[PDB]
Order: structure tokens, then C-alpha cells, then sequence
């Protein structure tokens, strides 16, 4: 047949998107698997980095390709919403990416290419989520089943049945049931050094990074406290612009020096009249935080201090606490204060870790604060970085409740399902949704690859063990073949692949009807 | 000196290098001739684009390095005040003219009989007009005030006030009307003054019968207005020059104040001086102060107490426009100002234009007066620059209508007429004479060919129909289709240029070319 | 060398092929995100850290800079687009980029100025929103409710004014000088007489054509079965000014002499209008007595003073014209006014219009007490006015896909025919950049556009036919059956702003290179 | 107004037959009458 001629070819700007997207695409798609191979960066810093993550391959590539940028969007979407499979989105966006050129190359226009793939993407997320196992966040024990699981991945194996349940409980705390989506955001870990692995804690209301005042007159601890954060330092008069002190006389000495004490205790009475008995000093390089005389001043008025506060402090106690930051002693009341049963330092085996319990206030809100303790730093961030792999596991429950089996098997199954509907079909619509359920297969093909695999025997083994099975047998890098991984206790949330699914259906999307590339400045 | 980088021509290239060059100039706004002439986009070094066919417009804003089109432009530029609307014309046919002349040159013929040649046929196409010529002034007062005001809404129509161009064309009758007599039939263009902002609509444009003096009146508390005071004997306006201040020295000043005896004598000082200036005003019996000057706060103080509006820094031309207007003086200094110095005015109140809020001060008489402004205003600047170069055409169109009884027709027809004059005479004279008469014939052919152009009709066959109905059937007005017309004959269009106008364009385009022509060498220096 | 600053004036050629070329490209950067299916565009900036993607034609066309000056001059003329409407500036970029490709196309088979191609697309464009006014729905039925509304709209506008003093019969008012006008609702078919002598709650509604300054001295008070011709002749005072003039005369009476026969010189003019059928006779300026009685005998109407705005508006309400000079009798435009009355109102004389050929005005009448009283009122009512009409503006629909368009490249189409050949290829090449808009949406829609276009045009081209292109099904639908309708206000901007656009740069021959910035 | 398309040029070759044959009468102008210049080949 005969088409446009086209003088001028907007098609060359989307071969060439399409082109750099699948090139990123098979460079991430390597280190899919615990199997996956690890990446080298060099950064213009000198700094080697090695690893096989994706999220950092991504962010130390440097992709200056403006479409080719949509790929690490989506891994940061991915981060956010499910915290895991970051390779499994760009791996499908390549290959829906791939599949989007074959229809190219037959005819398609790429607005309909991009309606098929949603009308593709929405069957196959009703499908996934047929097939999906629903769990009870009431049910403590799947939440912990699943925690294990995830847990299994790291270095802390034996001691999972402690992490899971902190975790799990953590998470609950804030979730409850029926809550919908629950950012686990506001829950912070504070790692101290010093104890084990064993050594851990929630604390139900806030817990804050800095020491009380350990010189004299430290209170470390004051019942009925309310706790507010003050941006400004307790210092003499300290202009910002050009100051100096001139003496003339000793009498003028005396007076200057009155003048300062009186300053700080005015300052110390201020603060003190608001009612605020927990003092939160930001840190600062150019103003004391708080005078000798003035925390004499505090203690003398039953202030607990606590200085050496950075701004990620300040941050989270601002929800934390529910009070609201003080730009100046003018400006501190009572109204920008806090509330709380009881602050103190907790020190049981030198944890020495301010608490704050029994807020009771209507804008402050339970961020769960987990303590993580260890006598080594590598205990202490194996530990932080296991409890935010089990949080992002226990959101994804929480969002969308249930688990599918791993190792490509919904992949298969869908890809099965999609392939036998699309007979239906008519027109462009069969074959654009053939091509997607033949890109489905991609997920288990990487896998079989990076696992040492042969690559055609086991799909051919997935497709025919599917069957009889359903979303039960699948690649385990653990049997080095096809096994049922349901019995072999390897689960994903089912929210990870529904947004997989999404993230790369909306990307493909977002490639395809980019027409034109254009200067602006 | 500055031998290096020096450039010249003689002999060999100079007269076909001239002759190109001004072809090539006559070329960027040829194609503009006539009311229907294709527009032209100007844009300034800043990035401000703007669009006019306006042939003076747009070789004003020419710069080039050609000497021969450096002078072209710099005639046009002083013909713009002469005519203003025949740049454009006068040029074309000096382009034309100059072709002609490279041909009589290639015959053997020298420039200088070519220029006497070519002030010959001048004459003798000024004869022609002369003797074709029709009077209107001398047939109906009716019939001349009707062809002003056609020539006005002529001039208008081309800009985008057309919508409601009447009311500019009847103030520019009574700016006309009042600001020139017939005993000189000139009108004065310095007491027509121009003046407009970006803002309103086209039917916003007012004639005044003085100044304008849009002025805050300094102090805030100052009055803006200056009432007739209920019948009273309109407004008395005090014409100063001197500053209302006491005398100050120019080096030093920081007359502060450090204790009882400097302050009394200070004061004392600087409130004689300024009660003098008062109290003289006062005597003076003038309702406002105008000064050359500034005001000091004490004087502003006293005349807010007194109840004398103020008006600040009024420039020389703008004082001698308030003394025509108001049949006053201009009074050096406060001491010499007197009652029978004192201007009068009907009112002096703040005018609004449309949605402006500005609340601009205007000096009215609303009575007839030697000097008038010309007030414009419109939805964009474009609007307004239009609106004010259609006013100029237009009061200069009238200008010469009154001046000279004798008016001739657009179209090309009066060119036709000249070119089979011309023609018709060159046969009878012998010698160099017939070539000059014939080139002058065939560069008057010019100007209604390139309107046929312009107006998307066949110059060749235009021409022909024009000079076969000119000749064979009766001396007539016909001329080429400039606008939408039902036919040709402009004499029952209505299409009227004056008499002197077409005769300062012939002559100002054989001036032109005699320049041009005259110049037989050119050097040039180079550049710093 | 010529001006300078990287901004000289370009070849003739290359002026022309840049101010067509460049000018029609400025639509590429827009045609593709024509239409709700239309696709995206990437703007990159120099650092690369800016960059984003976005479908909106107005961004798209702001922040790509256009070195051409052509294609800048173009974005200016249709930046109006988004003041008039706020919407559709990528409709308004793509017509006018269509219009000056056909118009190039045109030149080329011509190589002559576009003077007349001008003319044919003001032609075509005229009759194209003609065929669009006819094809307009109307969707304000409850008019009842409208009035309503109105009435509340005027009720708080009328908040805070003078008016306030009967807020209800103001806002009546106001409402029935809006609504009973059935046509424009500009200020200029609404007329306000300020008097003084009462309170303004008795402001009183006249639905005929007042004016002030009474004419005549001899004049009847009442004309029946008028017919009104307005002209602008000098009918007194003549020979205005006079001063410095040297007269051939021994004493002033026959310089007066000389002024009578000056005078009299118009009783042919005079004499003229008896021939036109016309029994009332309107002038701009004052007539003197002798022209008075002229037109007595002649049995014709003498009004004076008529200005411009009182002559514009009683030409509008009784559609009638002004003139200069009476070239032949019996061609002109006469306007009819079945009575017309001398009132008094306030102590100041006024003339009554009343029984005006198809006449569509309305007069409020305003009793106050004092000037800053008349002229508060005057403000508010005009500002309740110019609120309430916007009633009159909505609701006002036409056919979308394409079905309006295609029903104007019809009435195109039929007036390249009814017209000479010199403009039948500019008539019907607006038809083709208006039929380019459906070609441009079922491209941008993924589908066969070449079909779809012509089975509209077929479907249109035969009779009564409501079909056009459906974006979803990628088929031809009946809009009216769907309910897909578009604004008309919407697409009468676009038209004109596109038909402005390119008669802009049409009537260009050279363009001068842009400054860089 | 509207004229013929005139997409062809075939003025470039008319124009370059024109110039050559005037070259030729030029060339051969200068024998014309009794006292004409003569021409060696």
C-alpha cells in the first residue's frame, strides 16, 4: 500500500524516544532477581559505585534523554506508592515500549496503540486482582507471615520473629482496619548506638534523636510537660547587622554586663510564662544555643532543654507534636506549644533517648517512632533498612489487602488469560492486546535468564504447569528452576504488580504521545 | 585623512551605481504607493514590531551606507513637512526619472542637459495642471466645506479609525477654521499642537482652545480645578517665570537651624520673600498660579490658604500658547505681576477620556482662539500613531486647498494628463529636448502603473485605457481603480488632490533627481 | 547596508517566502495537539533541567521563542483569541496557518499582490459566519427564568450606587431594557435623558427613541409617515471664516449680497432631496432661515443639530443613513418613523420617536436633583446593563464536530460561484483552510481522517444533514442525536480572529528582520 | 487578481537565445555602410 509522504517525519522523534527508553530499559533489566547482576557508575566525582538496585542505577546514570527521564519517574512513583520492584516497572515499560514499535511498524497510529494498552493494562489488574489471596490487617499473624518473608532477604534472618512483629504492630497502630492508604512516612527510626538486635522499641507517641542536658540543672525528664519548637537561640543581643560594645567607664562595664544577664533571664522568663517545660533549641553555629546562665535561669524555672536539634528533627516533631515552630521569643506562646503526659530521657542500657507519651492533642497524630538499637553501626542499619523493607511490604498489604505468588507466575497467568480473551477481539484491538499479553511474558523470561536458566524451557514449563495451577508455581531463584512458590513461602503484594501495571501503562502512554521535540528558553 | 579604507567611484560605475541605488531605495516602498499599497513591518532595535505602508515612515527608520540613498532619505525626511502624503509619489517618480536618465546617458547624452531637459518638462506639466485645473472655492461654499470634509475622511479611512473618522475630520476643520485666517490661507502648525495617550476609544478625540497643562498641581492638598466661581469673570491665570521661592545659594545651602536667633532671622527672611510673592499675587487679582518653576512648601501652603490653585514647571511654548489663548502676558517675576497682565480663561477643570482615570487638566475657552490642540486617544498605540499622522494628512490637505482655489484628481489621472502633454510637446522641440520631454513623459507613466500594480490591475493595459480615454474621446479625470469603485472617471468620485500639492511634488521629485544627477563623484572614508 | 542592529529588510523574494512560510509553521507547533485527542509536545531548555511536556496550544506558542518575525507577528494578532475568549487558541493558529498556505498556494498560480485575495477571504469569511449565525441554537428557553435572574443580577449590582434609592424598580428597570430589546443589548440601542425635577425612584420606561435639543422655528410639532434621510451640509452660517479676505466691493451690503448668492447656491442640493421621495430632512449643523423656508415649500421637515451619536442611533432605530452629497435622485436609503412628537421633559425640550422601521431600543428616563445625582445614575445603569447582557451572549450553540465548520465551507463554496473568477479561488480556498480543521481533528484522533472528511462532506453537501466526526468510534454520528454541541461565541472568535490573522500578514510584502533577544 | 500559474521557466532559455543573438548583431552591427569597420577571422 501506499502512506503519506511526510516531509517532514515527527515519526523520528518518537523511533528515537522509543529507542533510548528500551535502551534504558534492557540496561536496568539485568539486575532483576536476587540473581541480577551488578552495575557499575562512575560519578564526575571520582566515586565507584557498585550495586544492583535499581532505584540508584537509575539516579547515578544521569539520564539526559528528557523521555528517557519517565523511566526514573516511575521508579520514584513506584518507591512511593509500593517501595519494591522498581526493575519489574521499567522492564514492562521496555517491553510495552517494544511492543508499541512492532504495532508501528504494522500501521498502528500510536493514539490507539496507547487506548489498547490502557483498555489491555485495566483487564489485566482485574484479573491480577481475581486471582489475588485476601489478608485481615486484624490478622497479626499473615502481617507477621508476610514481614518474615520479606525479612528472609537479609543478613538478620534469625532474629526475624522480633522484627516482623514490631513492624507489624508499628503499622497497625496507625492502620488499624478498612483505613485505605496509610503513608508509613510518619513513622520514624531512630537508631541509637549501643545493645543488640533484640533491643527495640515503638513508643506509641514521638521520639526525639537528641540527649537532655547533661551539665547541672538538667531536669532530664519533667511530668506534665508541653513541648514546643523554637527556632531562635537564647543569646545577649546579637544584631544581625554591624554591632559593637563601647566602655567608657567601669560603671558602663557593670551596666553592660547587667544588661546581658538581665536580657537572658528575661528571655528564660518568657519562655517560662508560655508554659513550656520542654525547651527544643535548633541547632546553631553562630548564637549559643543556651547560655550557662541561661540554663541555670531553666532549671531554676523547671524547663527540661534539650539543644543540638537539627531541622529533620524539627520537621518531624512538627507532626509529631502538633505544636508549630516559634520565629522569635516575641512570638512565644502558649498557642505554639505542644502538650504531653510526660517527657524524660530513657536510659536502660545507655539509651539515653528523649521520649515524648500521652500528647492527647487533636493536630498531634500517633507517629509511631521506632527505636533501633545495636552495639555496631551495621547492626543498627541492617536493622533500619530490614523495618522499612517490612513497612513498605505491610503499606502495600494495607492499601490494597492480599498477596499474589512471585517468580512471574500472575505474569504467566494474565498473559494466558489476555492472549485467549483477545481471540474475541476485532480489529486493531486483537492485535494490540496479543502484543501486550506476549510482552507480559518478559517479567519470567528476565528471570529465567539472570537465574542461570534456560530461558524457552522455562516459560514452556510455567505456561504448562498454569494448567492445572493457578498462581502457585513459578521461577525460585532457591530451586534454581520452576517450583510452587506458594509452598515455598515466596509472596509479593498484589498492590506491587497492580502498580507496575499502572506506572508502566501510563509511561508507555506518556512516550507515545510525545510527536515533537521543541527548544524553550 | 583617513586615506585607508576609503572608497569612491567616477568616471565609469558612478552614475549606474547611483542610478541602482536609487532604484533600489524607490523599490522598498513602491509597492506601498496609493491608499491600497501593500504594508511594510518596521521593527525597532528593542523588539517592537509595528506595520504601516506609510512610505516616510518607513525610510525615516532606514539607516544605510549608500551616500546617493543616504541623501534621498535625508530630501524626504525635509519633504515630509512640505506635502507629508506625497513622499511616496515624489519619490517613484524621481526613481523613475533617474531610469530614464540612464538610458539618455547610455545615448551619449551629458547629465546636465538632461537635468535642464527634464526642468523643462516640469514647467511645461505644470502649465498643463494649471490650465486642466478646476476651482471649487469659487463655485460653492457648500460644495468646498463638502470636499474638505471628503478629503478628511479620505485621509482618515486608511487607519482603522474609519469606523468613526468623522468627528477627527471635523476637528481637524476646526482646528483649521480657528487657528489660520485668509489673508495668508497658512495654517500654523505650531499652535495645532499634537497630543494623545494609549487608552480610550477613537471617539474620544477632543479640540481644545489652549493648552492642555496636565499637571498635579504639586501639593497634594492643592486644588485640581479652578471654577468659573459661579458666573464670575471666567478664571484670572498669573503667567510667571520666576521660581516661587526665595533666592538660594548654589554651593553649599543646609540653612539649618541651630538655635532661637538663626531660626528668627531665617524666618523672617524666607517669609517676607514669600509673603512679597503673595501679596503680589493677590494684587495681581489671578485666580491660579502658573509658574516656570517649581513651588516651595511654604509657597504651596500659602496659596492652599489663599485658595490658589498651582500650576508647576510650564514650558516657554507652552506659556506663549496660554497667552494667545487667554489674550495674556508673560510676566518675568512676581514683582512686575499686575492685573492688566493676567490672563482669562473660561475654565479650568479636569477632562475624562473613556475609562482614563487620569483626570487630566485642561484650559478651555470654548470660544474661537489663534491656537487649538489636537487631543487623540485610542484602544492601542498603533491606533493612536495612526489616528495622528491621518490629522496631519488631513490638516495638510486643507492647507492647500484653501491656499490654492485650483485643485486637481488622484487616480493618476493628472499624471496621465502631464505624461500626453508632455509627449504631445516633444515632437515639437528639437535636439536633446525631445529625448528629455520623452523621458519625462514615460517616468510620469510611472506613478499610475505602479497604482495598477498595487490595486492587482494590468499597469500596460490600465495605462492604455487611460491615455486612449484621456486623448481620443476629451481631456478628463480618470485614473486608475485605487479603491472599491463602481468605474473609472475620478471626476464623479470625488477623488480631489490640491493643485500646489501636485505641483510641489513634481518639482521636489525634479530637485531630487537633479541632486542625484548632479553628483558625478563620491568618496567615502572608513569607520572607527 | 541598510538600518542596522541585525535588523535589515530582506530580498522581496525571501521577505515574502518568510512571511508566508514561517508565519503558516507556527501551526505545526500546535496542529498536533488540535482537539481533545490531540497529542504532546516537549519543550527542552537550555540547562535541561527545566524541561516539561504539556498540550496546550497558548504555552506551547509563548515559551518557544519565534526568531521569524513573521510567525511573531502572527502569535501577537492571535494572542486577542485568549482576552476574547480564554480558549481554542490552537484552533485560531491552525485556520490562520491554513489561510496563509492556501493563500501562498494561491500566489503561486498567480504571483500577484493579495489585494484581491484579501478581499475574497473578507468575502468568504463573511459569508462563513453568516452561514454559522444560521446554524446557531438556542438554548435559553425558560425565559422566565432568565428575567428572573436578571432582576437579581440587577438587584446587586444596583448595590452601593444611587440607584440604590429603589433598588426593585431600578432592577426592573434595567432588566426590561436588556430583555425587550430582542437584538443587540449595546449601550448604543439604550438611551438615558437626565432632568431634574424629581426623585430618582420615578425613573419612567419609554420603549421609543428620545433625543434633546428640539429643532425648527417654524416647524410643525408632530410628523406623521416620516421619511427620514440624514445628510451633512453647512445649511447656516456659511463662509465661516472670512477675516483677512479682500472683496471687490464698494460697501458691506454687497459683501452680504455675495454671502446670499453663496447661500442660495444650495437650493439645487435643497431642491435634490424633494426628488428622493423624502418629506423630513435631518442636518448635522444649524439651518438657517432661508433653507427652512426652501424646505418649506418643498414640504420636507427641517431638523437641526443632529451631531453624530444623536444621527448614528436614529439612523439605527429607524435604519436609515447619512450622506454628504445627493449625486443622482431616487438612489438612497430612507429610513421610516411613523410619529414623531415635541416633549417637554424636565423643563428641557426633547424630541419623540415613536412607531421606528423595525426599531429595537429602549429609553430610561431619570428625574434627579442634581448633576452628580443624573450622572451616578447614568454610570450604574450603564454598568447593570453591560452585566445583564451577558445573558443575551450565552446559551448560544452550534453543531461540534465538525458539523458547523462543515456547513460554512458549504456556504463557501456556494458563494465561489456567485462571484467573479478573479475571487472564486480565493473564495474557495477559505473553504479548503476551513474544512483543513476536521482533516486536522480526525488526524490527531488516530483515525482514516481522508474518509471521515469526506463522508462529511458528502453527508453535509446533501441536504438537512446534522452528522459529523466522531473522535470516539472513529465514524460519522449525528451531533444533535449525541448532543455534542460547541459554543458559538467560541467558534465566531476564532473565525474572525483567523480571517484578522491573515489578512494581517497578507497585506505585508517585506518584512524587516527581527532583533534578537 | 488571479493570472496563468507559470510554473515552468522557459524565460531562463528564451532570455539566454535573446542575449546570444543580440551578441551576434552586435558583433556584426559594426559593418553596416560604406565606412564600416572590418572584421578578421
Amino acid at each position: 500500500n501506499a502512506t503519506f509522504k511526510n516531509k517532514e517525519k515527527p515519526q523520528e522523534v518518537r523511533k528515537a524516544n522509543i529507542i533510548a527508553a528500551r535502551s534504558v530499559a534492557d540496561a536496568i533489566r539485568t539486575s532483576l532477581g536476587p540473581k541480577g547482576m551488578d552495575k557499575m557508575i562512575k560519578t564526575s566525582r571520582g566515586e565507584i559505585i557498585i550495586s544492583n538496585d535499581g532505584h540508584t542505577i537509575l539516579k547515578q546514570m544521569a539520564i539526559l534523554h528528557p523521555v528517557a527521564r519517565m523511566l526514573v519517574e516511575v521508579s520514584a512513583a513506584q518507591d512511593s506508592e509500593a517501595g519494591d520492584g522498581t526493575t519489574s516497572v521499567v522492564i514492562l515499560t521496555g517491553a510495552l515500549l517494544g511492543a508499541a514499535e512492532r504495532l508501528l511498524n504494522k500501521g498502528i497510529h500510536p493514539t490507539i496503540i496507547a487506548d489498547s494498552f490502557q483498555s489491555a493494562a485495566k483487564r489485566s489488574v482485574d484479573i491480577l486482582l481475581e486471582m489475588c489471596h485476601k489478608v485481615s490487617l486484624s490478622d497479626r499473624e499473615q502481617l507477621v507471615r508476610a514481614a518474615s518473608t520479606s525479612l528472609s532477604s537479609k543478613i538478620v534472618s534469625q532474629y526475624s520473629s522480633f522484627l516482623a512483629p514490631l513492624a507489624v504492630d508499628s503499622v497497625l497502630k496507625i492502620s488499624d482496619e478498612n483505613s485505605k492508604n496509610v503513608d508509613l512516612n510518619d513513622i520514624r527510626l531512630v537508631k541509637k548506638v549501643g545493645g543488640t538486635i533484640d533491643d527495640t522499641e515503638m513508643i506509641d507517641g514521638v521520639v526525639l534523636t537528641q540527649t537532655a542536658i547533661k551539665s547541672a540543672g538538667g531536669p532530664t525528664r519533667k511530668e506534665k510537660a508541653k513541648i514546643g519548637l523554637i527556632q531562635f537561640q537564647i543569646s545577649p543581643p546579637k544584631p544581625d547587622t554591624e554591632n559593637n560594645i563601647i566602655v567608657n567607664d567601669y560603671r558602663q562595664m557593670d551596666k553592660i554586663l547587667k544588661e546581658e544577664r538581665a536580657y537572658l533571664l528575661n528571655i528564660c522568663k518568657k519562655i517560662k510564662k508560655a508554659k513550656c517545660n520542654v525547651l527544643l533549641i535548633q541547632k546553631s553555629i553562630l548564637r549559643d544555643a543556651v547560655n550557662d546562665l541561661a540554663l541555670h535561669f531553666l532549671s531554676k524555672l523547671n524547663i527540661m532543654v534539650v539543644k543540638d536539634i537539627e531541622r529533620e528533627e524539627i520537621e518531624f516533631l512538627s507532626k509529631g507534636l502538633g505544636c508549630k515552630p516559634i520565629a522569635d521569643i516575641e512570638l512565644f506562646t502558649e498557642d505554639r506549644l505542644g502538650s504531653a503526659d510526660l517527657v524524660e530521657e530513657i536510659d536502660s542500657d545507655g539509651s539515653k533517648i528523649v521520649r515524648v507519651t500521652g500528647i492527647r492533642n487533636n493536630n498531634a497524630r500517633p507517629t509511631v517512632s521506632v527505636v533501633i538499637r545495636g552495639a555496631n553501626n551495621m547492626i543498627i542499619d541492617e536493622t533500619e533498612r530490614s523495618l522499612h523493607d517490612a513497612l513498605c511490604v505491610i503499606r502495600c498489604l494495607v492499601k490494597e489487602r492480599g498477596l499474589i505468588a512471585g517468580g512471574g507466575a500472575p505474569e504467566i497467568e494474565i498473559s494466558r488469560r489476555l492472549s485467549k480473551e483477545a481471540r474475541s477481539m476485532e480489529g486493531v484491538q486483537a492485535f494490540i492486546w496479543q502484543e501486550f499479553a506476549s510482552a507480559l511474558e518478559v517479567i519470567p523470561t528476565t528471570l529465567a535468564e539472570n537465574a542461570g536458566l534456560n530461558s524457552i524451557k522455562v516459560v514452556t514449563e510455567l505456561r504448562s504447569k498454569h494448567e492445572n495451577g493457578e498462581l502457585n508455581d513459578g521461577i525460585s531463584v532457591r530451586r534454581s528452576g520452576t517450583t510452587n512458590t506458594y509452598e515455598e513461602h515466596i509472596l509479593q503484594p498484589v498492590l506491587v504488580s497492580t502498580s507496575a501495571i499502572t506506572l508502566a501503562s501510563e509511561c508507555v502512554k506518556s512516550i507515545l504521545r510525545i510527536d515533537d521535540i521543541a527548544f524553550s528558553r | 585623512k583617513d586615506q585607508g579604507n576609503k572608497k569612491r567611484q567616477h568616471g565609469l560605475e558612478a552614475k549606474k551605481s547611483h542610478i541602482l541605488a536609487a532604484r533600489s531605495v524607490a523599490s522598498i516602498i513602491k509597492t506601498s504607493l496609493g491608499p491600497r499599497g501593500l504594508d511594510k513591518i518596521l521593527i525597532s532595535p528593542d523588539g517592537e514590531i509595528t506595520i504601516t505602508n506609510d512610505g516616510a515612515t518607513i525610510l525615516s527608520q532606514m539607516e544605510l551606507d549608500n551616500e546617493i540613498a543616504k541623501l534621498l532619505v535625508q530630501l524626504s525626511k525635509s519633504q515630509d513637512d512640505e506635502i507629508g502624503d506625497g513622499t511616496t509619489g515624489v519619490v517613484v517618480l524621481a526613481s523613475a526619472l533617474l531610469d530614464q536618465a540612464l538610458e539618455l546617458i547610455q545615448k551619449g547624452i551629458h547629465p546636465i542637459k538632461i537635468a535642464n531637459g527634464f526642468d523643462e518638462a516640469a514647467k511645461l506639466a505644470i502649465s498643463k495642471l494649471e490650465e486642466t485645473c478646476d476651482d471649487i472655492s469659487a463655485s460653492n461654499d457648500e460644495l468646498f466645506r463638502d470636499f474638505l470634509l471628503r478629503a478628511a475622511k479620505t485621509s482618515l479611512g486608511s487607519k482603522i479609525v474609519s469606523k468613526d473618522h468623522d468627528r477627527f475630520a471635523e476637528m481637524a476643520v476646526e482646528a483649521v477654521i480657528n487657528v489660520m485666517d485668509k489673508d495668508r490661507k497658512d495654517v500654523d502648525f505650531d499652535l495645532i499642537k499634537m497630543q494623545g495617550r494609549v487608552g480610550g476609544s477613537i471617539s474620544d478625540s477632543k479640540l481644545i482652545n489652549g493648552v492642555i497643562l496636565d499637571k498635579d498641581f504639586s501639593h497634594p492638598q492643592m486644588p485640581k480645578c479652578v471654577l468659573p466661581k459661579e458666573g464670575s469673570d471666567g478664571v484670572k491665570l498669573a503667567i510667571l517665570t520666576c521660581p516661587f521661592e526665595p533666592p538660594k545659594p548654589k554651593t553649599k545651602h543646609k540653612l539649618d537651624i541651630s538655635s532661637v536667633e538663626e531660626y528668627q532671622k531665617l524666618q523672617t527672611y524666607e517669609q517676607d520673600k514669600f509673603k512679597e510673592m503673595i501679596d503680589d499675587v493677590k494684587k495681581a487679582g489671578a485666580d491660579v498660579v502658573i509658574c516656570q518653576w517649581g513651588f516651595d512648601d511654604e509657597a504651596n501652603h500659602l496659596l492652599l490658604q489663599n485658595d490658589l490653585p498651582a500650576v508647576r514647571w510650564v514650558g516657554g511654548q507652552e506659556l506663549e500658547h496660554i497667552a494667545i489663548s487667554t489674550n495674556g502676558r508673560i510676566v518675568p517675576r512676581f514683582q512686575d505681576l499686575s492685573k492688566d497682565k493676567l490672563g482669562t480663561c473660561s475654565r479650568i477643570y479636569e477632562q475624562e477620556f473613556g475609562t482614563t482615570k487620569d483626570r487630566m487638566l485642561i484650559i478651555e475657552q470654548s470660544k474661537e482662539t489663534k491656537t487649538v490642540t489636537c487631543f487623540v486617544r485610542g484602544s492601542n498605540k498603533m491606533i493612536v500613531d495612526e489616528a495622528e499622522r491621518a490629522l496631519h494628512d488631513s490638516l495638510c490637505v486643507v492647507r492647500n486647498l484653501v491656499k490654492d482655489s485650483r485643485v486637481v484628481y488622484g487616480g493618476g489621472a493628472a499624471e496621465v494628463t502631464m505624461s500626453l502633454a508632455v509627449s504631445e510637446e516633444a515632437d515639437k522641440q528639437r535636439g536633446i529636448d525631445q529625448y528629455a520631454f520623452r523621458g519625462f513623459a514615460q517616468a510620469l507613466d510611472t506613478i499610475p502603473m505602479t497604482l495598477a500594480e498595487n490595486s492587482g490591475l494590468d499597469p500596460i493595459g490600465t495605462l492604455s485605457t487611460l491615455k486612449s480615454k484621456q486623448l481620443k474621446e476629451k481631456i478628463s479625470n480618470i485614473g486608475v481603480d485605487c479603491l472599491g469603485y463602481g468605474s473609472n472617471d475620478m471626476k464623479e468620485l470625488f477623488v480631489v488632490d490640491p493643485f500646489i500639492g501636485k505641483k510641489q511634488q513634481i518639482l521636489l521629485a525634479t530637485q531630487l533627481c537633479r541632486m542625484i544627477l548632479k553628483i558625478d563623484n563620491v568618496i567615502i572614508s572608513g569607520k572607527d | 547596508q541598510i538600518f542596522g542592529d541585525q535588523v535589515t529588510e530582506e530580498r522581496a523574494e525571501n521577505a515574502r517566502l518568510s512571511a508566508f512560510v514561517g508565519a503558516i509553521a507556527v501551526g505545526d507547533l500546535v496542529k498536533s495537539t488540535l482537539g481533545p485527542k490531540g497529542m504532546d509536545k516537549l519543550l527542552q531548555s537550555a540547562s535541561s533541567n527545566t524541561c516539561m511536556v504539556t498540550n496546550d496550544g497558548a504555552t506551547i506558542l509563548k515559551s518557544i521563542p519565534l526568531d521569524n518575525p513573521a510567525a511573531k507577528v502572527l502569535v501577537n494578532i492571535s494572542k486577542v483569541q485568549d482576552d476574547e475568549v480564554g480558549d481554542g487558541t490552537t484552533s485560531v493558529t491552525v485556520l490562520s496557518a491554513e489561510l496563509l498556505r492556501e493563500a501562498e498556494k494561491l500566489i503561486d498560480q498567480s504571483k500577484i499582490h493579495p489585494q484581491t485575495i484579501i478581499e475574497g477571504y473578507r468575502l468568504a469569511s463573511a459569508a462563513a459566519l453568516d452561514a454559522l449565525t444560521k446554524a446557531a441554537v438556542d438554548n435559553s428557553h425558560d425565559k422566565t427564568m432568565f428575567r428572573e435572574d436578571l432582576i437579581h443580577i440587577a438587584k446587586t449590582t444596583l448595590s452601593s450606587k444611587i440607584l440604590s434609592q429603589d433598588k426593585d424598580h431600578f432592577a426592573e428597570l434595567a432588566t426590561n431594557a436588556i430583555l425587550r430589546l430582542k437584538g443587540s443589548t449595546n449601550l448604543e440601542h439604550i438611551q438615558i435623558i437626565k432632568i431634574l425635577g424629581g426623585k430618582l425612584s420615578d425613573s419612567f420606561l419609554d420603549e421609543g427613541f428620545i433625543l434633546a435639543k428640539k429643532f425648527g422655528n417654524n416647524q410643525p410639532k408632530r410628523i406623521e409617515n416620516a421619511k427620514i434621510l440624514i445628510a451633512n451640509t453647512t445649511l447656516d452660517t456659511d463662509k465661516v471664516k472670512i477675516f483677512g479676505t479682500k472683496f471687490k466691493v464698494d460697501s458691506t451690503a454687497k459683501l452680504a449680497q455675495l454671502e446670499k448668492a453663496e447661500r442660495e447656491k444650495m437650493k439645487n442640493k435643497i431642491a435634490k432631496i424633494s426628488k428622493f421621495g423624502i418629506n423630513t430632512f435631518i442636518n448635522r449643523q444649524l439651518i438657517y432661515d432661508y433653507p427652512e423656508q426652501l424646505f418649506t415649500d418643498l414640504g420636507i421637515n427641517s431638523i437641526e443639530h443632529a451631531d453624530f451619536e444623536g444621527v448614528e442611533r436614529l439612523a439605527l432605530v429607524t435604519g436609515g443613513e447619512v450622506v454628504s452629497t445627493f449625486d443622482e435622485p431616487s438612489k438612497c436609503k430612507l429610513g421610516e418613523c411613523d410619529v414623531i412628537e415635541e416633549i417637554m421633559l424636565g423643563e428641557q425640550p426633547f424630541l419623540k420617536f415613536s412607531g421606528c422601521k423595525a426599531g429595537e431600543a429602549c429609553t430610561i428616563v431619570l428625574r434627579g436633583a442634581t448633576d452628580q445625582t443624573l450622572d451616578e445614575a447614568e454610570r450604574s445603569l450603564h454598568d447593570a446593563l453591560s452585566v445583564l447582557s451577558q445573558t443575551t451572549k450565552e446559551t448560544r450553540t452550534v453543531l461540534g464536530g465538525g458539523c458547523a465548520e462543515m456547513v460554512m465551507s458549504k456556504a463557501v463554496d456556494t458563494e465561489a460561484q456567485n462571484i467573479d473568477g478573479k475571487k472564486s479561488l480565493a473564495v474557495e480556498a477559505f473553504a479548503r483552510a476551513l474544512r483543513q480543521l476536521p482533516t486536522i481533528l480526525a488526524d490527531n484522533a488516530g483515525f482514516d481522517s481522508s474518509e471521515l472528511v469526506s463522508k462529511l462532506r458528502s453527508s453535509i453537501y446533501n441536504g438537512i444533514s446534522t452528522s459529523g466526526l466522531d473522535l470516539n468510534n472513529g465514524t460519522i454520528a449525528d451531533m444533535r442525536q449525541l448532543g455534542i454541541v460547541e459554543s458559538y461565541k467560541l467558534k465566531r472568535a476564532v473565525v474572525s480572529s483567523a480571517s484578522e490573522a491573515a489578512e494581517v500578514l497578507l497585506r505585508v510584502d517585506n518584512i524587516i528582520r527581527a532583533r534578537p533577544r
